[PDB]
């Protein structure tokens, strides 16, 4: 329906740390 | 259906068709092939060096086509006979062009444009002259080989299931005549090897251009789903008109196109002016007729008040002259080539031009209106032959009481007087004697350097004509008391002209004037140059000042054609405004001594009399003007150019005497036998004895010129102000002869063009006729002539500076070249050149071009620019290295590399180009890339790119390379002359400069400025660029070897600067609904991608477009004149950061004086920073050229209203940071409008979670105060921003 | 010395980003 | 008066089809003709000009004297008008030039929120710009009440 | 797709007519 | 749920750059999902008195 | 023509960096060509009283 | 981890 | 202090130059 | 059916300045088929009183 929010890079690094750890 | 797949597939098949047997895979970043050339082979053979297998490798590579050099295949480029797969069409235009071919016996040596001359197998002198003229006349230039264009046309035609007629004639030619010529891929200017006629290159080039147009309309109509275009209520086929014009202009295109372009423009101007009802667009602006505060409301229809006026004599005569002009054009075309065709649809259009209505709100009318203007682009640049003709003093009109020449001279002198007074009123004064040697660099941009200068480098001697180098090398000899008193009125001392090409008209000629003449002109004309460039004046006739009456200087100052020409749209939609535009024929010829010279020199002398006390090296002022203007210096001066050649017979040359054959000093073309004098040549010249051509050598042929010259420092000023005087005379005369009939509301003058907005208080016919007759009689009495065929007197149409407005809308004309070029361009930077071309294509699509076709053209050109630039470089086992060894086993091979088309859509910063596939006006960046991949709707667009972004090899760029080997024998003797009082004082004293050097000024300190300016002038010169290009290969191999296929997106580009990627620190949200009402704009002819952007976001009503700190600084530096080419705002920011904060205004003023800056500009700039003091940060904004193109400046973006409407940001962020956020917001909103996503306000959200706030706090602390330059620059911690950082996000 | 990112690894994690976007909306 | 001062002026008979001291009453006896007379007066006698702006140093030393603070005046002293706002300014001046015959009122564009600082500055300047005295007025009663509240 | 973009441009022409 | 005019706090809470207070530090924050749910609970409690 | 010590303007007129006034706004201005002539005229008028 | 007050102390060297 | 020490010198130098 | 004179609701003092009617948004509307049929019903009811 609508485009979602554009996440900041820090949330992406949080996902990085979640995937690696 | 996404463009990124069909475009890629099309370009790929174009690749295979160009190079058979290619392995150009889609997924690979680039493709590498090898090519063979034997040009070095024969010369290596002749000098005793031997090789291995002679030409046998050709003998096998053509058939078996699997030669492998380290496994890399070697291919060959496809020959002409198979480019179109042998198809034929039997086009009538083919035999028309065949009939157009003419034998050599009919040559006219002084033709402006060459005809279609046949090539003979035997060799003779006349056809060597034909070859000599053709090689520099009939040439193409450009940046892409034409075969690439032909393959693209062929496959695009196949894809569209449509056939263009230019392709048909090309195929019919190549089917039977095979190879027409040859072009060097590395050097496109080397065209040679003519085969059938000497006119065949341009023909093919022209045959290409038409094809593009035939595609353009074919796509454009598809975007509007209409079957045919509309003229009133009649169907019309555009391709019919195009092919009609094509078959007409075939035999002698340049001349007849040039002489036939004008009636098309007249027709499109006069269409629909007398429709019984009329449809207009509502508009509103200020009281003044030149105001720019325009907004648009609605479409309306209203009765036409002037419908009865068009039955007058003037309009009937204009129509008659235009149609008869068409008749001479068509009969000349029918006489030259045996054809019986005519221009049918055009006369059925033209017979009823006044009465047929025009509909701006219908796309069918609008596309046609733009199309007729865009037709004239097919022929390239109008390269024309020039000749030298005497002035013929007998024809000019002597002053007499029955005329008004003396009145014109008196008025122009008086006008010059108040021009100088108004210039003085803005504290602009002439240069002091020291200031003259400081700032003769202040010469106008229209000036041309006459003499050349020599640059010696280490040995090698080069010549140049640039203003900077010529001034720096020999300015002290310009005003020396040896060259000043001589006169250029003898055979030994003359001046030589130059030539320059223009996109549409014939080759213009320019006058090259020695600096010893322009400098006295400079001294008296420079303040006018500084003054009249101002914008936004008052054009009321009753206003005392004349500053706003001149449009010269207000040319592309705003940067947006729609924005700075809003007055045309406003006045074209007003029922109460009648506009009159007067243009002259042979205007510059009519600037004679009787009407233009004497009065203007008297005015100059009278205005310079108050300044006569100033001693310019002991020369009094009036005598300095005597140097500047006088007999034998500017007036009655001989000019050199093309050697006039007379046709004779070789036998008559045999009967000539030996003394008559005595060649003098003057150069003669190699195809012409020289003799001594013209008079002895007149003894044998004959019209029927066509055997040979003869040119004199004694120097009795070069012309004598007395009129105005285009090389002067104030050419435009003089022509415009003469126009002002003539305008005042015509207003006075029309007021005298008919009181109250016509009242003038506004007058404007620019160059040789005038414009009047008036109110007409009558509808009677004969009164209008007699008024027009009076105007023409006054112009004739003023010693000039105005052509009634192209003179404009209309209610509802406005034209100004190649801008056309009809009934409130903007009708663009497309005149930008895509195939040819005005001058040979050497691409020292492929990335910058591609950015320039995408800028040009953005402008073109804003003028109504098809968007998708533009994307296709750029995806074509993004792959072949870099090719053929690499040489002396070989790649083996994936390692790049130097060309073999002394083994010379494969000395004849060269490496060719082809980039991927999709590299058009990968950002700069990586090895790509910042184009965006959704809309060209959006600049692709790394943050833009990551947001684009985070949006679902764009996924199908992004998928082909999605797997390529890491495989793009580095680009080529020579200007960045520099070496310590830059030693030049030419030295400096003038930096002490350009030095201003502050730096002169600093250099004069013995040892205070050591104390001065402790300041953070650096390389711009006194003493060091000299070496910096030598370095900049040398790096901006093309004399030594060939050595740098030759040496650049080694660093290029180094860069390729060090290339790594990794992508990093460093958020902080550099310690001192910041970019839009900073905006990714926070989260962005979309919420809130807004007003969905569409806006109104005059440029209705747009592609849908641009149209929806203009719909959602209205036109820019606000004049201000927001301003960053660095742009404020360089706009301030614009006021400076001498150092605009050497001082950037970056150095100013560096010094102010390194100098400290607590300094006062006067300290900064003194520092800027030691920076050589003018005191008033320094005062303004220091006052600006002392106002900005508290909220000033140490941050630099590095934008990647976003929001700077043609179209975006029309949108209501990057303004304060836009920020208040669409953006909400936390108050913590400082000025540079919110500027970056604003740029990010502009890009995002434009993107969301382009895709059709619903419009919502953007939120910058910071969450209460402590870890996140700590992370942004640490990042901001690093950004403002980095750990690296806190050591070096030793910044003060007392700045308000760094202290505020302590508890800003706690 | 600060925070970096890699496009190549971001290529294979888009599904979780879509998931968290859907969760927020 | 050039026509009456030639050297044959003493032997000339003058004919005049019209007379200048026109009786104004015949113009105003037309039934319900106020609006037509106003339109004719505007179309016949209104001059044209431009809008000048004050010295930039007026507010550079007074309104924005203290950099560290921000008030309702300082936030809008840096704004730049749009074109429609210029049209409204022209309307205000036209209302000023004709006392009594034309009066003003306040409007709210649909979909637009209210800025408090604009309200305060408008309420302050309205008392010094307009007249609502004991002989004629430029404002309606509603506008006066709203300005008083502001 | 381009059709959803072209719809709005289509309706504004009808409004203009 | 609608928000007030951003200029209300721009000229009142953030008048003086050089000073800070309890209102200034939290005038810029945005809520999480749980806090928005709590706001919904508050409004539901208001709509049913007693 | 001599000029005073700059410190006079640094301790008194520009003492407070967060405020401005009529005296501080022109303490950095520099004279043009005609203004120096006007100063010369003022001094010439002073030297010949009456 | 840093504070602006320690910046003056480390800076005055 | 380190600034005006240079500013006075350069002002005097400019004066002695003109 | 005859529409009223458009000059009743608006008068143009100048080419640039016009008065605005309170119901300008409704006057721009155009009836559909059903609304026109309802108008015919209203007039038919007016012409026959009881």
């Amino acid at each position: 329906s609508d485009s979602g929010p554009l996440l900041s890079v820090f949330a992406l690094q949080e996902i990085m740390q979640k995937v690696r750890q | 259906v996404a463009i990124t797949v069909q475009g890629a597939q099309l370009i790929k098949r174009v690749v295979e068709r160009f190079y058979p047997g290619i392995a150009f895979n889609i997924n690979e970043g680039a493709c590498y092939i090898y090519k063979f050339s034997d040009h070095i082979r024969r010369i290596r053979m002749k000098h005793g060096t031997k090789y291995r297998r002679q030409a046998e490798e050709i003998i096998r590579n053509i058939s078996l086509r699997k030669e492998r050099l380290y496994g890399i295949p070697v291919l060959d480029e496809v020959e002409w006979k198979y480019v179109f797969d042998g198809q034929t069409f039997q086009s009538y235009a083919f035999e028309v062009y065949v009939n157009s071919i003419l034998p050599w016996s009919e040559l006219d040596p002084e033709e402006e444009f060459l005809r279609n001359y046949r090539v003979s197998r035997e060799m003779t002198e006349v056809e060597k002259f034909i070859e000599f003229r053709a090689k520099n006349e009939m040439q193409i230039y450009g940046d892409i080989p034409i075969k690439v264009w032909c393959c693209f046309i062929n496959e695009l035609s196949a894809e569209l299931k449509h056939v263009p007629l230019g392709m048909q004639v090309m195929a019919d030619f190549v089917n039977r005549f095979d190879s027409p010529f040859h072009q060097g891929n590395r050097d496109l200017s080397n065209l040679e090897d003519f085969q059938v006629a000497y006119t065949t290159p341009l023909l093919f080039e022209m045959c290409c251009m038409e094809s593009i147009l035939e595609f353009n309309i074919k796509m454009r109509m598809r975007e509007e789903e209409i079957s045919a275009l509309e003229f009133g209520d009649m169907k019309v086929d555009p391709v019919g008109l195009l092919r009609e014009f094509f078959i007409l202009c075939l035999p002698h295109p340049k001349k007849i196109n040039n002489v036939l372009r004008a009636p098309y423009s007249w027709f499109v101007k006069m269409w629909g002016v007398g429709a019984d009802p009329i449809v207009v667009l509502q508009s509103t602006a200020g009281d003044d007729r030149n105001s720019k505060d325009v907004f648009y409301d609605k479409f309306r229809t209203e009765p036409n008040r002037y419908k009865a006026l068009f039955r007058s004599s003037f309009y009937n005569e204009s129509r008659r002259m235009n149609e008869e002009k068409i008749l001479e054009a068509v009969k000349y075309s029918q006489k030259l080539g045996s054809h019986d065709r005519r221009l049918p649809l055009f006369e059925k259009m033209l017979k009823t031009v006044y009465t047929t209505p025009f509909y701006p709100h219908k796309s069918s009318n609008m596309i046609l209106a733009s199309f007729l203007l865009s037709i004239q682009t097919i022929t390239g640049y109008g390269r024309a032959w020039v000749k030298n003709v005497s002035t013929e003093f007998d024809k000019q009109l002597k002053p007499n009481p029955s005329n008004l020449v003396q009145d014109v001279s008196d008025l122009t002198r008086e006008f010059f007087k108040q021009a100088y007074v108004e210039a003085k009123e803005r504290r602009e004064e002439i240069v002091k004697p020291e200031d003259l040697y400081t700032s003769m660099l202040r010469l106008a941009r229209n000036t041309s350097s006459g003499f050349s200068t020599e640059i010696y480098v280490k040995l090698i001697k080069i010549n140049s004509r640039i203003k900077a180098l010529v001034i720096f090398t020999k300015g002290h000899t310009v005003f020396t008391d040896e060259e000043l008193h001589k006169k250029y009125n003898s055979v030994e001392l003359y001046q030589t002209k130059g030539s320059r090409d223009v996109p549409i008209k014939a080759t213009r000629t320019i006058y090259s004037i020695n600096l010893s003449v322009l400098v006295p002109q400079l001294i008296v004309t420079l303040p006018l140059n500084e003054y009249f460039s101002r914008v936004g004046g008052i054009t009321s006739p009753d206003y005392k000042k004349i500053g706003g009456k001149v449009i010269v200087g207000d040319l592309e100052a705003t940067g947006s054609r729609v924005m700075d020409a809003a007055d045309c749209f406003r006045n074209s939609a007003d029922r109460d405004i009648f506009t009159i535009a007067i243009d002259y024929s042979e205007y510059d010829t009519h600037l004679t001594r009787h009407n233009f010279r004497t009065g203007m020199l008297q005015g100059i002398r009278e205005a310079m009399a108050p300044y006569r006390d100033l001693r310019y090296e002991g020369y009094t002022l009036e005598q300095i003007i005597d140097f500047g203007y006088g007999e034998g210096r500017v007036a009655n001066t001989l000019w050199n150019g093309k050697r006039r050649l007379f046709k004779t017979t070789f036998d008559a040359y045999i009967r000539l005497d030996e003394s008559e054959r005595d060649k003098g000093s003057f150069k003669v073309p190699k195809g012409v036998l020289p003799v001594s004098s013209v008079d002895v040549a007149n003894r044998i010249a004959v019209d029927k004895g066509f055997d040979t051509l003869i040119a004199a050598t004694d120097g009795s042929d070069l012309a004598l010129i007395d009129t105005h010259l285009s090389g002067e420092n104030s050419t435009l000023i003089a022509n415009s102000m003469h126009n002002m005087a003539i305008g005042t005379l015509m207003q006075r005369e029309v007021g005298r002869e008919q009181p109250g009939v016509l009242t003038f509301l506004s007058e404007q003058y620019v160059g040789d063009d005038t414009l009047f907005y008036t109110k007409l208080h009558t509808t009677d016919t004969k009164v209008f006729d007699k008024v027009a007759a009076s105007i023409f009689d006054t112009v004739a009495k003023c010693g000039h002539e105005a052509s009634p065929s192209k003179t404009m007197m209309t209610p509802y149409s406005v034209e100004k500076t190649q801008t056309h407005a009809k009934q409130g809308c903007y009708v663009p004309q497309d005149r930008m070249m895509i195939i040819s070029s005005e001058r040979r361009k050497d691409i020292e930077d492929v990335q910058g050149y591609v950015r320039s071309q995408v800028q040009t294509m953005i402008t073109k699509v804003s003028r109504g071009f098809c968007h998708d076709l533009a994307q296709l053209i750029l995806m074509l050109k993004t792959t072949f620019i870099g090719a053929w630039k690499m040489k002396r470089t070989i790649k083996e086992d994936a390692m790049y290295r130097d060309r073999k060894f002394d083994s010379n086993d494969e000395d004849g091979f060269t490496l060719i590399q082809i980039r991927n088309p999709l590299a058009l859509y990968v950002p700069i910063g990586w090895n790509g180009y910042g184009a965006h596939p959704a809309a060209l006006n959006i600049v692709m960046t790394e943050e833009m890339y990551v947001d684009s991949i985070m949006i679902s709707k764009l996924d199908e667009i992004m998928a082909p790119i999605r797997r390529i972004v890491h495989d793009i090899p580095p680009c080529w760029n020579e200007t960045q390379g520099d070496k310590r080997g830059l030693i030049s024998a030419t030295k400096m003797s003038f930096f002490s002359k350009m030095a201003r009082p502050a730096v002169q004082a600093a250099l004069s004293d013995p040892q205070i400069i050591n104390l001065v050097e402790e300041l953070p000024l650096g390389e711009f300190s006194p003493g060091r400025i000299s070496r910096t300016m030598m370095h900049s002038a040398l790096l901006k010169e093309s004399s030594a660029r060939t050595l740098l290009s030759s040496g650049y290969e080694l660093e290029y191999q180094k860069a390729l070897n060090s290339w790594i296929t990794q992508v990093s997106m460093r958020l902080g580009e550099e310690s001192g600067v910041i970019s839009t990627s900073y905006a990714k620190l926070f989260d962005v949200y979309f919420e809130g609904e807004l007003d969905g009402a569409p806006h109104m704009f005059p440029d209705q002819n747009l592609s849908p991608q641009f149209y929806i952007q203009k719909m959602m976001i209205g036109p820019r009503v606000s004049s201000r477009v927001r301003n960053s700190y660095v742009d404020r600084i360089d706009v301030i530096l614009r006021k400076d004149v001498v150092m605009r080419g050497f001082i950037t705002a970056n150095t100013i920011l560096n010094v102010i950061e390194k100098l400290g904060t607590n300094h006062s205004v006067g300290d900064l003023v003194t520092v800027f004086t030691l920076m050589n800056i003018e005191t008033r500009v320094a005062e303004e700039l220091a006052e600006y920073m002392t106002s900005e003091k508290i909220r000033f940060d140490a941050l630099k904004l590095l934008k990647k050229g976003i929001a700077g193109d043609e179209f975006t400046m029309s949108l209501n973006v990057a303004t304060q209203d836009f920020i208040d409407t669409y953006l909400a940001y936390p108050y913590q962020l400082t000025k540079t940071e919110v500027d970056a956020i604003s740029l990010y917001c502009t890009q995002m909103i434009m993107l969301r409008a382009a895709l059709g996503l619903p419009k919502k306000k953007m939120k910058i959200v910071v969450t209460d979670d402590a870890k996140k706030r700590y992370k942004i706090r640490l990042q901001r602390f690093r950004t403002h105060v980095p750990k690296i330059k806190v050591l070096k620059k030793l910044i003060d911690p007392n700045r308000m921003t760094v202290r505020n950082l302590e508890n800003q996000f706690v | 010395s600060g925070p970096l990112l890699s496009v190549f690894a971001l290529q294979e994690i888009m599904q979780k980003v879509r998931q968290v976007q859907a969760d927020y909306m | 008066q050039e026509v009456l001062t030639d050297f044959r002026r003493q032997d000339t008979i003058w004919v005049l089809a019209l007379q200048l001291p026109v009786n104004p009453q015949v113009v105003w006896d037309v039934p319900r003709s106020s609006i037509a007379n106003l339109i004719m007066n505007i179309a016949t006698c209104l001059p044209t000009g431009e809008y000048i702006a004050p010295n930039p140093r007026i507010s550079s030393i007074t309104l924005t004297q203290r950099i560290t603070t921000t008030g309702p005046f300082a936030i809008l002293t840096g704004s730049t008008p749009t074109a429609q706002q210029l049209n409204d300014v022209r309307k205000i001046y036209l209302a000023l030039m004709f006392p009594g015959q034309i009066i003003l009122d306040l409007k709210i564009d649909p979909g637009e929120r209210m800025d408090p600082a604009v309200r305060m500055v408008a309420g302050v300047v309205g008392h010094l710009l307009f007249t609502a005295g004991g002989r004629f007025t430029n404002l309606t009663q509603n506008m006066a009440r709203q300005l008083d509240i502001a």
